[PDB]
């Protein structure tokens, strides 16, 4: 639909911008980009409207530009409460809104750090309820953002791939899994099944085989 | 300023209607520049804008929704609603009310939202958890064992290890609802790769709304 970048961050003080690339039905089709901040079980508020327009009430520190199919949020001095999930919108010729799928802007409190991935086949014990799940969990990460993607045989997995939103840990880190649902005969069909996540634009997999 | 507050079931069973409500606060004062709309947000995905009413009542559906779906509004209550006909899992979502504004500077934005009001579809009640467990299979010198918790329903369930002793490199993890209306977690813990053999790891998994409570012993394979 519309793309934006899963994570975003920078230190108090210091500057990020978000982008958000769509076709030219929608971004470059007009002038009604607008995008929106979000703090976990609150109202999301519109923080751009019309591409560049920022609403009196909110912050200065934001703004809003467009270049090709390409729109762009920049955040200024970076504080604390500018910590949340923005997403931007765009009306569409064809009479409709589309939405990116959102970028969490973490405004750095602490070392970044690398999320421990173990992957585990499904148990003998599953198998005989006619069963079969592997389970990626994937700990100790920050910032609280990860992409997993699956793969059998070297070839992406679509079906049957279940994701957790990430969640804080009592350290303040962030925990998530992903479960990738098979049959038991899908599971001896194959040679090998990959874990593999991206945080920070660093690839780490695990893999395992029957 | 103005205000968006929602009103929903909490759960529906699939099959049935949901409906929610939208009670606008705040002096309102209705416009033809206001469109009120209803939007949705997936487990971990994207957003759906599902439609609007506007003005003297006239409605905007999305066309893949379309045929299930009426807005409606009742002004005497400062109100708008949505009612979506035979749901499944997959309509399983936090829903949001919008306006949405046709004012210059603000044109096809959402300038007010409501703060969502979560919607899980299943056809559980209670139903306790199969325990799997998750054998142990590096440069710390560690291994992760773990216990699978799969399908139950509804949340929540607890999981310590060797009855609350070990805490250390414990971590129970979110749940994930499957295509079921089920949910599965697990919880690993990190332990000496040298103890494997000399040490005994239990989980202790309970799930209040079933009355179950399961304990297993998790080795190496
Ligand atoms: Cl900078
Ligand atoms: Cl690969």
């Amino acid at each position: 639909v519309l793309t934006q970048p899963p994570s975003a961050s920078g230190s108090p003080g210091q500057s990020v911008t978000i982008s958000c690339t769509g076709t030219s039905s929608d971004v470059g089709g007009y002038n009604y980009v607008s995008w929106y901040q979000h703090h976990p079980g609150k109202a999301p508020k519109l923080i751009i409207s019309e591409v560049n327009n920022r609403p009196s009430g909110v912050p200065d520190r934001f703004s809003g530009s467009k270049s090709g199919n390409t729109a762009s949020l920049t955040v200024s001095g970076l504080q604390a409460e500018d910590e949340a999930e923005y997403y931007c919108s765009s009306y569409t010729d064809i009479h409709n809104f589309v939405f990116g799928g959102g970028t969490k802007l973490t405004v750095l409190g602490q070392p970044k750090a690398a999320p421990s991935v173990t992957l585990f086949p499904p148990s003998s014990e599953e198998l005989q309820a006619n069963k079969a799940t592997l389970v990626c969990l994937i700990s100790d990460f920050y910032p609280g953002a990860v992409t997993v993607a699956w793969k059998a045989d070297s070839s992406p997995v679509k079906a049957g791939v279940e994701t957790t939103t990430p969640s804080k840990q009592s350290n303040n880190k962030y925990a998530a899994s992903s479960y990738l649902s098979l049959t038991p005969e899908q599971w001896k069909s194959h040679r090998s099944y990959s874990c593999q996540v991206t945080h920070e634009g660093s690839t780490v997999e695990k893999t395992v085989a029957p | 300023q103005v205000q968006l507050q929602e009103s929903g079931p909490g759960l529906v069973k699939p099959s049935q209607t949901l409906s929610l409500s939208c009670t606008v606060s705040g002096g309102s004062s209705s416009s033809g520049a206001h469109y009120w709309s209803w939007i949705r947000q997936y487990p971990g995905k994207g957003l759906e804008w599902i439609g609007y009413i506007h003005y003297s009542g006239n409605t905007y559906y999305n066309p893949s929704l379309k045929s299930r779906i009426t807005i409606s509004q009742h002004t005497s209550e400062n109100q708008f609603s949505l009612k979506l006909n035979s749901v499944t899992v997959a309509d399983t979502a936090v829903y949001y009310c919008a306006r949405g504004t046709r004012l210059r500077t603000l044109r096809n934005a959402f300038d007010i939202w409501g703060q969502g009001t979560m919607v899980t579809v299943s056809s559980a009640s209670t139903k306790g958890p199969s325990v799997f467990p998750l054998a142990p299979s590096t440069s710390g010198g560690t291994a992760a064992l773990g216990c699978l918790v799969k399908d139950y329903f509804p949340e929540p369930v607890t999981v310590s290890w060797n009855s609350g002793a070990l805490t250390s490199g414990v971590h129970t993890f979110p749940a994930v609802l499957q295509s079921s209306g089920l949910y599965s977690l697990s919880s690993v813990v990190t332990v000496p790769s040298s103890s494997l053999g000399t040490q005994t790891y239990i989980c202790n998994v309970n799930h209040k709304p079933s009355n179950t409570k399961v304990d297993k012993r998790v080795e190496p394979k």
